[PDB]
């Protein structure tokens, strides 16, 4: 097809193979953390962790949507004046 | 597997061809037994200009480290005391 | 691109290690024409066999 | 000049920058880029509200 190059990483066996000390959370790490904490937090309220349907995040995103529509109407009537 | 030679303490190794007269030995000086100077340092070579910035820059002692902060705090403090004093005295000598 | 170059960089520092081996070997058995003074006396003088 | 030719250029002349300030060329995530667009967008919010208020007097 387009001949893609799946991410790879070998070894080093030399001097520059243990010098970096760069702490920077990549997108994957923050996604993984979100998911792990939403599979634990759904293991002490639902008592099953097959994670097929999560209602907790549903509740939280519902209250968030309430907040966002709140601020939207706030400014959309602030423009009214 | 190295080669050795003679040198005065504080100077460079003496050639293997000169004599202890023409290289200027006085009868009773203290020579050391050092090595023949060197060879080439064998320069590295890296073509990708990207890694030419990370590789050739380590030799700095750059790491932030929890000791650049020690010197950090104290140096901030000595400033606080000094201007802390001078303010009050300036609040004391030009006014009263 | 950030996924290939990041791959060549780990192979450029891997193929640069091999070199420092040959240059360690080839130099181990042909020192400069002053080291060969200390070769005869020591225990490794006529080491080479056919 | 295709876009691939220019889409390439700005990428190498960013991989260099991360080189000399961040001291790693993995380029997994680069705050310097964020540093750029952040200060950049605060210019746009200006230029638009500039337009949106110039048009405000156009009633």
């Amino acid at each position: 097809d387009r001949r893609s190059f799946s991410s790879r990483t070998p070894v080093n066996e030399n001097p520059d193979g243990v010098q970096y000390r760069r702490g920077f959370v990549t997108r994957h790490q923050v996604s993984g953390w979100r998911f792990v904490m939403r599979r634990i937090a759904s293991g002490v309220a639902l008592h099953d962790t097959r994670m097929l349907v999560d209602p907790l995040r549903t509740q939280s995103r519902a209250v968030l949507t309430g907040a966002l529509i709140l601020v939207t109407g706030l400014v959309g009537c602030f423009i009214f004046s | 597997p190295v080669r050795l030679s003679l040198a005065p303490i504080g100077g460079a190794p003496f050639s293997l061809d000169a004599t202890l007269d023409t290289v200027g030995v006085v009868d009773g000086d203290l020579l050391a037994l050092q090595a023949v100077p060197s060879g080439p340092p064998a320069p590295r070579i890296v073509e990708d200009i990207a890694d030419a910035a990370v590789i050739f820059s380590e030799a700095r002692r750059r790491q932030w480290g929890p000791t650049h902060i020690a010197r950090g705090a104290a140096l901030a403090l000595i400033g606080l005391i000094l201007v802390g004093t001078g303010l009050s005295v300036a609040h004391r000598v030009i006014t009263g | 691109r950030a996924d290939y170059l990041r791959y060549l960089s780990v192979v450029r520092d891997n193929v640069r290690a091999h070199a420092a081996e040959q240059r360690a070997a080839l130099e181990w058995s042909h020192p400069e024409p002053e080291v060969l003074a200390t070769i005869p006396g020591t225990r490794r003088q006529w080491e080479r066999d056919p």
